[PDB]
């Protein structure tokens, strides 16, 4: 199987360990990850979608055409990038006039959006294309960890369009986490936003850090050993915002933040240096 | 004094019907059939810690209080978590309306400097979060390339991104000046 | 045109229709799928807006039905086939095996006292228990016992203790064939199941109940002897919340209609809780208060003024179970324009009304069309509310759509008149 | 057409609960049909004159009947009728004969003064003129709202305590046409 | 920053039931039966030139938000003109 590999910004530019773990995991699963040469910001929906829909849609459509050139579906492991690309894809596919406008903009770049590929999420690809049994076969180091699963807002919502799992009480990520031997611990307001989406992190850092502080308070009361996410934007929020919360209010949580790919790599006995824990601000 | 003769009453002078018609025509028509149950506000995590009230935003959009909406700082408290939209009993596309209102506000000049900085980063390097030297070293150490195979590595891709930005007028929107490469 | 009628459903609407037809001189059959007649009216403790005892007024009509010379009552039976047309309906009914002889059983209840197997009682709506052999409630008509073979172990103690020899473990389903001229469908409704409303946590949170369960609990003859008790620890709740429009006016679940009665019975049950427990705090979360009927607005004002029941205009966003099993309702007060997170010892969901189980099978058997809400459709929404486009078939009660007792009774009487006209004419 | 000039109004306001749910006039009951016929007439005005703006001032929207909630939603989705949750404080006639409705928008939590070319009062239902004379002639009792009293509120809605005398329709209290027709058939 | 952790949510900590009982026992019994129609606020002349909202004062008194009421400057904007009381459909 072949799939185009979209990287985004935060993963490749702040946390390369997630990227390396994903590459190793997909090599072990016999899935060929094809680089999307010349890919850019998806662009981050929080700022660009809030500023100008046309620009956001055009940049996302160019990113989609990069993969369309290779005739491969796009695979993303960021909830923000998945949301942006998927929304642009299903907006252009189902709207002829908007497609014509975006193609008029794209013309000067020597590209045209055809609506020929699909945008897919990393967890969804793992659950459907691989399956829990083959994920389980590859586990060599069954983990002993109590983890708090942070789904992120844009993995499952808007569910009417994504139709992956129930947004109120989903179980896909919990199952993918538990095939590793770790235990997904229920905690209060589990489906709550981390506070970084919608451009709030850069607009009002205090509000986003309050989101994160509430989530961390709930997670700590449940006893977790770590936070597991499928969004480098949520990953960055938790990691950097724990330090910011300590600096601003002197509150210590010391809850390591792991991407789902990193957890799978840990359960699959990947080399430690491949996880690139040095990138994380919170010591793991 | 508590006196203020304009802030405490709504007349036709505060209403812009063209704003409401524009919002509905641009994909926020569902806001027409909000019956103001308040489920969205109860579900809103930002409404619990800020003066942001999404239900009142929907109501103002329906009424046509443009100046009250676009100039409102609380409009930027929405994280687009979609919690409200999943639970709306009238199936209103709340997040779509919020984003359209934010677009109108940006057109009116209510853009925060940090968001403009993110836009300028995208313009200059194609990445909202461009790579730094430490991450380059980390990438090299772990077997990955020094640069990701993105606009960081391909100047022509960055030129295409800049062409797209120029075509849509995004550079003018955030006041990016190509000559000096500043805002 | 045959001068015999068939009434399907033994609720208040069906009881009224059958009694009206019998008093007009027509031989009537009544078919009821449950062991006893009464419908949902028999499960209520009181009725709004008068707070009068429901059973005290329903039981005489049930007795009248049970002892009427012009009525043949066939309980624990289902209509299997309907063929023919107006005046010429051939109906095949199957009487399910009670394993108890209706002619011999006196409903004394000794077999119940001696039975060793416990099983849920359908009359208690999943919060009350009975034995494998049971009588649904003391005022049942016919007052006869029923054995559920899904739970019977065949220990034969009931046979030993029965003095009338009414126990029949070898009973078989019976086939009945009747000829009628008119049919009145009065099959009522079921309460909406709020399990799918995951945010409110029904079926997960311990102290979240429905309105009908509260009706059974507050009933003096209910499983708790009329005491409102927390399911978690069996103690009285000091704080109770009511949530309106659960399963209604909600496009997220495909229920865009009003259930038309939940506001009133929510207020009634809040008033009853206050009467029994004056120190309890009762709060209602509503979108609109639909007190439209006669004396309903006064009932609402009485709820606020005499009982001090609190009204919050806001559709709750979520119900969160705290570690101690208390429940936090997170909801906007839209009139204060602010989010509130209030704690309660019990939460009651004002569930709506849905068509009953097996409605589609009966609708296809008769051949009727259904309205957009899923209930049976009438010939004309304005001038023929109890008629159907199938000649000789009529609707009465909630079978045609949600409504309260007096509306259902008026519809049943009107259906009796409309069905009698063709039978009086005779051609 | 406007009573003042013979010209079509461009702005129309509807006021709910006029003569109902009001202890200031001794009318503490709901008239049960004004919400629905207000919405119906707003929809009809929109159908005939699509450019007209229609606003309804309501306390509760009592769309309880069959298809009534769908009708309520259709009033907004299809015809674009505006709903303001607020019982108007006053109607002021301006020199040009337009009308300013002064009312709180309770969901915005702010006072509004909106101008309209026509204002329609959602008047309730009362017993007909000469009702007391006929009631005394027959010898029937009346309920607290002034309408005739049924024998039993729950199980005898069309009977009276006077044997051989029956009630049908709004004589027993406000209601819509299908309910009155069902009551008439039951009384028969 | 727009962050404010206490002003934008109501819990049992913001509620003083004894205050509501005291006001009701002292002659404010009728506030128990407000239906929040908003006629009072629409009638209020100080409501359309100041942030004073009489209906919200009645609601807060019913709920028991003592601190929000007693410390509110707008509480002193009422001229006692009695228009709201004259027009209240619930006779509050
Ligand atoms: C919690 C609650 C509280 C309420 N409180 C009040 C109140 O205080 N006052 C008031 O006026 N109204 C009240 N109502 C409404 C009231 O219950 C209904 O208006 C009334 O019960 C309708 O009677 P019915 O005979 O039409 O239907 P039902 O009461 O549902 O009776 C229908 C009958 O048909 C039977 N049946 C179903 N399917 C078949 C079949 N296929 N074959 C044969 N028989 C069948 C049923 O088992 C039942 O015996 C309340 C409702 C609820 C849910
Ligand atoms: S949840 Fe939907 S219907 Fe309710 S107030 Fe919000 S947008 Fe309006
Ligand atoms: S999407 Fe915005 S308005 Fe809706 S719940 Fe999330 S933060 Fe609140
Ligand atoms: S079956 Fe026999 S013992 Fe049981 S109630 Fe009937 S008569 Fe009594
Ligand atoms: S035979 Fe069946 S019904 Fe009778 S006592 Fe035994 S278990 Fe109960
Ligand atoms: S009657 Fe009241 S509670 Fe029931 S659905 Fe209608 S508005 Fe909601
Ligand atoms: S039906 Fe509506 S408008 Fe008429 S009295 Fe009742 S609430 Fe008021
Ligand atoms: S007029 Fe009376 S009922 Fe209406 S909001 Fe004011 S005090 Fe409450
Ligand atoms: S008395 Fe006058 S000033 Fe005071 S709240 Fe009432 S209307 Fe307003």
């Amino acid at each position: 199987m072949e799939i185009a590999y979209f990287l985004g910004c935060i993963m490749n530019n702040r946390y390369p360990g997630i990227e390396k773990a994903t590459r190793v995991l997909f090599d072990k699963l016999g899935i060929e990850l094809k680089d999307m040469e010349g890919a850019s910001c998806c662009p981050a929906p929080g700022v660009f979608g809030s500023f100008d829909k046309t620009t956001w849609a055009a940049i996302a459509a160019r990113n989609i055409t990069i993969a369309e050139d290779m005739g491969a579906d796009i695979m993303t492991e960021c909830n923000g990038c998945f949301g942006s690309l998927f929304e642009t894809n299903h907006l252009l596919k189902e709207d002829e006039e908007m497609k014509a406008k975006i193609n008029e903009i794209l013309k000067e770049t020597g590209r045209e959006y055809k609506g020929e590929v699909n945008v897919r999420h990393f967890a969804e690809v793992l659950y459907n294309d691989v399956g829990l049994d083959k994920l389980s076969e590859l586990v060599e180091k069954p983990l002993n960890l109590n983890v708090a699963v942070h789904y992120g807002c844009h993995f499952l919502k808007p569910s009417d369009e994504i139709n992956i799992d129930n947004p109120e009480r989903p179980t896909i990520l919990d199952e993918i986490v538990e095939v590793t031997g770790a235990k997904s611990v229920e905690y209060k307001d589990k489906m709550m936003c981390c506070g970084a989406g919608g451009g709030v992190r850069s607009r009002d850092l205090d509000v986003a850090l309050d989101f994160t502080r509430e989530k961390l308070t709930n997670m700590k009361e449940a006893g977790v050993d770590a936070i597991v996410n499928v969004c480098p934007f949520c990953h960055l929020q938790f990691d950097v915002g724990q330090m910011e919360i300590k600096d601003k209010f002197g509150e210590e949580f010391d809850i390591p933040v792991l991407h789902l790919a990193q957890l799978l790599g840990l359960a699959m006995g990947l080399p430690k240096e491949d996880l690139v824990v040095d990138a994380h601000q919170v010591c793991v | 004094t508590l006196l203020q003769r304009e802030e405490n009453i709504i007349r036709k002078g505060n209403i812009d019907k063209e704003f409401s018609e524009k919002i509905k025509a641009a994909g926020g028509d569902s806001l027409e059939y909000c019956f103001q149950c308040g489920t969205c506000t109860g579900s809103c995590p930002s409404g619990r810690r800020t003066p942001y009230r999404v239900r009142q935003i929907i109501r103002k959009a329906n009424v046509g209080l443009k100046d009250e909406i676009i100039s409102d700082p609380t409009l930027w408290m929405c994280t687009t978590c979609y919690s409200c939209q999943e639970r709306c009993p009238r199936k209103v596309k709340i997040v779509d309306v919020v984003k359209l209102a934010r677009n109108e506000a940006a057109k009116a000049g209510f853009m925060a400097p940090a968001h403009k900085a993110v836009g300028s980063f995208v313009i200059k390097t194609g990445h909202g979060v461009p790579i730094n030297d430490a991450t380059m070293e980390l990438r090299k150490a772990v077997g990955l390339g020094e640069l990701p195979p993105t606009t960081h590595q391909f100047p022509e891709a960055l030129e295409e991104v800049q062409k797209i930005i120029k075509a849509t007028g995004f550079d003018q929107l955030i006041g990016y000046n190509w000559e000096t490469g500043e805002l | 045109v045959d001068d015999k009628a068939l009434v399907i459903g033994g609720g208040v609407a069906g009881i009224q229709a059958a009694l009206d037809l019998a008093d007009m001189g027509f031989k009537t059959y009544m078919v009821e799928k449950r062991p006893s007649i009464s419908g949902r009216m028999g499960q209520l403790d009181k009725t709004f807006p008068t707070l009068d005892c429901s059973m005290c007024i329903l039981a005489p009509k049930m007795v009248d039905v049970g002892k009427h010379d012009n009525i043949e009552l066939i309980t624990y039976a289902e209509v299997k086939e309907v063929d023919g047309y107006i005046g010429n309906f051939k109906v095949k009914i199957e009487k399910k095996p009670r394993y108890i002889d209706e002619e011999l059983c006196t409903g004394c209840g000794s077999c119940v006292e001696v039975c060793p197997i416990e099983m849920p009682n359908y009359f208690d709506e999943g919060i009350g228990m009975t034995k494998a052999v049971y009588i649904p409630f003391p005022q049942a008509v016919p007052l006869c016992a029923t054995i559920d073979k899904d739970y019977c172990i065949e220990c034969m103690l009931c046979d030993e203790v029965c003095e009338r020899g009414a126990v029949k473990h070898d009973q078989e389903p019976e086939e009945i064939e009747i000829e009628v001229g008119t049919i009145i469908v009065a099959t009522g409704y079921d309460a909406y199941d709020p399990t799918e409303k995951l945010e409110y946590g029904y079926g997960r949170h311990t102290n979240v109940i429905t309105g009908l369960e509260l009706e059974r609990m507050i009933n003096a003859s209910g499983p708790t002897d009329g005491k409102v008790l927390k399911p978690s620890d069996g103690e009285k709740p000091k704080r109770v919340a009511f949530i309106h429009c659960v399963g209604s006016r909600d496009e997220q679940i495909g229920k865009p209609y009003c259930s038309r009665v939940c506001c009133m019975y929510i207020m009634k049950n809040a008033q009853l809780i206050k009467d029994k427990m004056p120190d309890t705090e009762v709060t209602l979360y509503y979108m609109d208060i639909r007190a439209f009927g006669k004396g309903f607005e006064e009932f609402y004002k009485r709820s606020q003024e005499k009982y001090g029941i609190k009204f919050i205009r806001g559709r709750p966003a979520e119900v969160i179970e705290n570690p101690d099993l208390t429940l936090t309702v997170r909801s906007e007060d839209t009139l204060l324009g602010k989010v509130t997170e209030y704690d309660y010892d019990m939460v009651v969901l004002g569930v709506g009304l849905v068509p009953p189980e097996g409605a589609e099978t009966l609708r296809q058997t008769i051949g009727l069309s259904k309205s957009a809400d899923g209930f049976l459709m009438e010939a004309h929404p304005k001038l023929r509310p109890v008629d159907t486009l199938t000649d000789g078939v009529y609707l009465a009660g909630v079978a045609q759509g949600p409504k309260d007792i007096p509306d259902a009774v008026a519809q049943a009487s009107g259906a009796a008149a409309r069905a009698a006209i063709p039978m009086v004419k005779g051609e």
